[PDB]
RNA sequence: GGAAUACUGCCAGCUGGGACUGAGGACUGCGACGUAAGUCAAGGAUGCUGGCAUAAUGGUUAUAUGCCGCCCGUCUUGAAA
RNA sequence: AAAUAUGUAAGAAGUCCUUGUUACUUAAUUGAACGUGGACAUUUGAAUGAAGAGCUUUUAGUGGGCCAUUUUUGGUAAGCAGAACUGGCGAUGCGGGAUGAACCGAACGUAGAGUUAAGGUGCCGGAAUACACGCUCAUCAGACACCACAAAAGGUGUUAG
RNA sequence: GCCCUGAAAAUGGAUGGCGCUCAAGCGUGUUACCUAUACUCUACCGUCAGGGUUGAUAUGAUGCCCUGACGAGUAGGCAGG
RNA sequence: GGUUGCGGCCAUAUCUACCAGAAAGCACCGUUUCCCGUCCGAUCAACUGUAGUUAAGCUGGUAAGAGCCUGACCGAGUAGUGUAGUGGGUGACCAUACGCGAAACUCAGGUGCUGCAAUCU
């Protein structure tokens, strides 16, 4: 829950003489360190298969780096979450350079707008959106128009000293 | 006012097991008891004589006496900040050899034996139990078991 | 802080020196703590400690009691050591030879021992002869034979002696002492 | 001991690369040892812990 | 005035200052409450085996 | 026997801090307490 | 295809600045560097220079300034009340 | 039919072989007890710790308690009355919660240097008017556990779904 | 979700106060920084423990010396003064 | 393998219905002088093993059979629960972290095992 890395977690049920070689399951988990990621792996597995980590084991844990960490992409994000009064699915879009960058703004946004802390959200799917205008959401489409430019009116420069011998301007 | 008779609070404790009321099978009368045996006490409420008071239900002690129809049992009971030694005269219907003293004796034999084959080979033994150990490295293969990847699931009502 | 598991600043519960101010005893002590320190020899360590004991814990050892110990197989020639006083006992007739080292002899005990051709030694004298306690027999009086201890642990069914000041039927023999008068003990 | 260590560690590293190479996963031995530091002070503690 | 009626509060703290130890175990324990005939015969058994042990010392 | 011969290590408070706003939650929950696995080295090094 | 860099970790790798301390009082110990005699940072500071005399400095005391500080004794679960 | 709690065991006072005693017991030298003599000590029978273990006498104060989390009974409720386990206050300062018996942190010889906890860092006041993405405009905004309250119900305010 | 209505009490007044509106507000993330009688290292006082030492050799053997650990306190117990 | 006597565990053994059973056994079955018991030789007692029969008992088979038993990543890692936070929420209550973990449900399989002694195509 912080500056996110994304991990492959791969686990399985412990072998039995009856079933050596039990099936392997993978999740992609966003977390900040690997102790959290494996926790998170088990949290989800327990809600999906009978297994507690006391009957299972983690076979591999590997960080998945962004393939094109400077191509700008538009991501579709699918999320399940709890409100003070129920639980909701929700599709949002995020424009960024990496999943890991996108996911982090997802979490800030769920916090800002819906007052959803991390314990309350599940990431359902995160996906680069291939064709522009499969993009559904205005506030990301806006950036997709041709020869896009804008000013940044009213610039405030931070001052290094407490007094200034001239009245400042906001001119950019 | 309040009420604290001898069998107070015992409605579920002295009750017979579901579909197990009635005559007590003869095995109970065929067990033999020796001074120094370890028995577990558990009341049979169908036999009202020779009956442990309810504090002793579920407790295990040592046989200190053997009689026509009962064994005497020594229980150590805590009263205050100190155990007091208590002796009970239970009829046999209410008593049962402690099964763990049996594993124990079995292991003592097993132990003597392991020691024997070890000496009559002149090798080291290692006779005491270790607890469950951490787990050694493995290589899991992927032949036929390419990992299936799962994701969390959307909320939904089933009502 | 510290989660203490045991009382802090607890003092060993043991005498470290005699409570007495008898110069001579201190000297026997001064002797034995040299001996105890400077030799191996369990004996002096024992004799050292026994010098610190209070009077109740040095009950007297009697001369018949020495007679008896001397009848142990292989004991007849040992020199018997009493870190305390030896008392006479008109009850043995034949008393044997030996050498008794003690803190004190009553007059009859010296007599008895001497008359039979034996010898009375003090502890420093025993030290020179036996710096390591060689061939000694340490003896101890019956400590629980004391009148005080009859009344310890007094209670219902304990079998003890009341602290009564005056005795007979008519003193603490009725209700609670016999089935016919209330209960019994 | 420098050697012991140096080659155990190296061993484990190569184990992993070989599994990967075989399309397998090396899974490391579970830890036999931990260091524990108490980080709560000493008041208000429940008897069992 | 009414006052408090009962509580165990503090009682285990108190029992555990000096407390609990355990039984006081001996080899050769109290023959208290053991079958009188049996004991009476055990006597004779023990006397006899003592006798013989001494008989094997001439 | 070896380990017991070693007295309990007396560490200082960590130099550089605990790195979390609150120690008494789990490491998984934002920090201090519980098994932080390999990350014990960094913590102990700053305490030692 | 061949690199680089980041990140994380290791070095019994080399170095700069600042701060507090300097207990002990012949010698005994473990070592290090030397071909060697010797040397040393190896079971707790030394060396060089300077400053002060109706003084440097220290104790006390009064007052100011910063922060802090409710009335004791009692009974009481609870008293500045 | 759980979870938490709960009894016993994990050996020298043990194991095995031989064969002694009795008035008990058996059809019966058969058992039952207790023994002689012989054999087996490296891990002798899981873990972790042990700041030493065991024991005796004697005597002070107390015998109004109260609080918090959790379980819980009476009551519309109560800063009400009454139980359960633990931890506290009482008997206790210190740092934080402005304040405050009981919360958080942490328990206390006299001091120096360093580091932190809980809590904070516009100014009062030691410490970024730090960095980052949003959201919010209240002719009654809001601002931090215990804690110093707010609900049903409504809004074509604005946000995201 | 935030915000607005629903939202009435008595001396004048309290997010602690000032005041704050792309906050000094609400949700979330990341660093740095401040600070307890706590933790780490060192000196000193005491308490407890373990150890050495009058072997002939000036002045304390209930002494001298070495070492480790520890220190809250009402009612109350003991000790040394 | 059958069957009988005495059993152990006490339905995988009980329940309902329909079949089938060689041999020996077991049974029903014939009798009323005797010992013995009845309102009643039905039961209980005795007598023959002689006159009869597998009808029943009894044993085994059948059954998308009632019950009982067992298994299962069937439901469900759900309900509940030990521990954690100056977590969310006006509250009711809820989420997360380290653990433990059901019942009903569903589906699959099963329907006595066995000790001693005797006897039998």
């Amino acid at each position: 829950m912080a500056h996110f890395k994304e991990y492959q977690v791969i686990g399985r049920r412990l072998p039995t003489e009856s079933v050596p070689e039990p099936k392997l399951f993978r999740m992609r988990i966003f977390a900040s360190n690997e102790v959290i990621a494996k926790s998170r792996y088990w949290y989800f597995l327990q809600k999906l298969h009978k297994v507690k980590k006391a009957s299972g084991e983690i076979v591999s844990i590997n960080q998945i780096n962004e393939a094109h960490p400077t191509k700008v992409k538009n991501f579709g994000v699918w999320v399940r979450y709890d409100s003070r009064s129920g639980t909701h699915n929700m599709y949002k879009e995020i424009r960024d350079v990496s999943r890991v960058a996108a996911v982090e703004t997802l979490y800030q946004d769920m916090a800002a707008r819906h007052r959803a802390r991390f314990r309350s959200i599940h990431i359902l799917k995160v996906a680069e959106i291939e064709k522009t205008a499969d993009v559904k959401r205005q506030y990301v489409k806006q950036f997709l128009t041709k020869d896009l430019k804008f000013p940044l009116p009213h610039r405030v420069q931070k001052s290094t000293k407490t007094f200034s011998y001239k009245r400042p301007s906001t001119f950019y | 006012g309040k009420s604290h008779g001898y069998r107070s609070r015992t409605r579920y404790m002295f009750q017979r097991d579901f579909r197990k009321h009635g005559a007590v099978h003869l095995s109970t009368y065929l067990k033999v008891y020796k001074v120094g045996d370890i028995v577990d006490i558990k009341a049979n409420g169908s036999i009202q004589k020779g009956m442990p008071h309810k504090f002793y239900q579920g407790k295990t002690g040592v046989v200190y006496n053997v009689t026509k129809s009962s064994v005497g049992v020594i229980i150590n009971k805590m009263v205050g900040n100190r155990y007091l030694e208590k002796r009970l005269n239970l009829r046999v219907e209410h008593i049962k050899h402690s099964k763990c003293r049996q594993e124990f004796l079995e292991r003592v034999k097993a132990n003597a034996a392991k020691r024997a084959e070890a000496k009559a080979q002149g090798v080291a033994v290692q006779l005491k139990r270790q607890p469950a150990q951490p787990r050694e490295s493995r290589i899991v293969s992927t032949e036929g078991n390419v990992p299936q990847t799962l994701a969390p699931v959307p909320y939904e009502t089933f009502i | 802080g510290i989660d203490h598991t045991s009382k802090q600043h607890k003092r060993s519960g043991h005498r470290t020196a005699p409570k007495s101010d008898n110069v001579y005893l201190k000297l026997l002590v001064k002797l034995y703590t040299f001996l105890a320190r400077r030799t191996d020899a369990p004996f002096n360590k024992v004799v050292l400690k026994a010098l610190f004991l209070s009077k109740i814990n040095r009950p007297p050892v009697s001369v018949s009691r020495i007679a008896r110990a001397l009848k142990q197989e292989g004991a007849a020639n040992k020199t018997v050591v009493v870190v305390g006083t030896v008392t006479d006992d008109a009850r043995i007739f034949e008393f044997p030879k030996t050498t008794v080292a003690a803190l004190r002899f009553t007059a009859g005990a010296r007599a008895k021992i001497v008359k039979a051709g034996g010898e009375c030694i003090t502890l420093d004298q025993l030290a020179v002869r036996a710096p390591k306690g060689q061939n000694t027999l340490i003896l101890r009086g019956p400590r629980n034979s004391r009148e005080a201890v009859r009344h310890f642990g007094m209670g219902p069914h304990k079998g003890k002696a009341p602290r009564i000041l005056s005795t007979g039927r008519k003193f603490e023999r009725a209700r609670g002492r016999r089935r016919s008068k209330g209960f019994k003990v | 001991y420098q050697k012991e260590y140096e080659t155990a560690e190296r061993n484990i590293i190569q184990a992993k690369r070989d599994a990967k190479a075989a399309g397998s996963y090396y899974v490391e031995a579970q830890h036999k040892l931990v260091f524990v530091v108490r980080i709560k002070g000493i008041n208000k503690i429940p008897p069992k812990p | 005035a009414k006052s408090k009626n009962h509580t165990a509060h503090n009682q285990t703290r108190k029992a555990h200052r000096n407390g609990i130890k355990k039984p006081k175990t001996y080899k050769y324990p109290s023959l208290k409450g053991v079958d009188p005939k049996f004991r009476r015969n055990h006597k004779h058994a023990l006397h006899g085996t003592a006798k013989a042990l001494a008989a094997a010392k001439k | 026997q070896a380990n017991n011969f070693l007295w309990p290590f007396k560490l200082s408070n960590p130099s550089g801090g605990w790195g979390v706003p609150r120690k008494f939650k789990h490491f998984i929950q934002g920090g201090s307490f519980g098994n932080r696995e390999e990350f014990i080295n960094k913590l102990v090094k700053s305490m030692n």
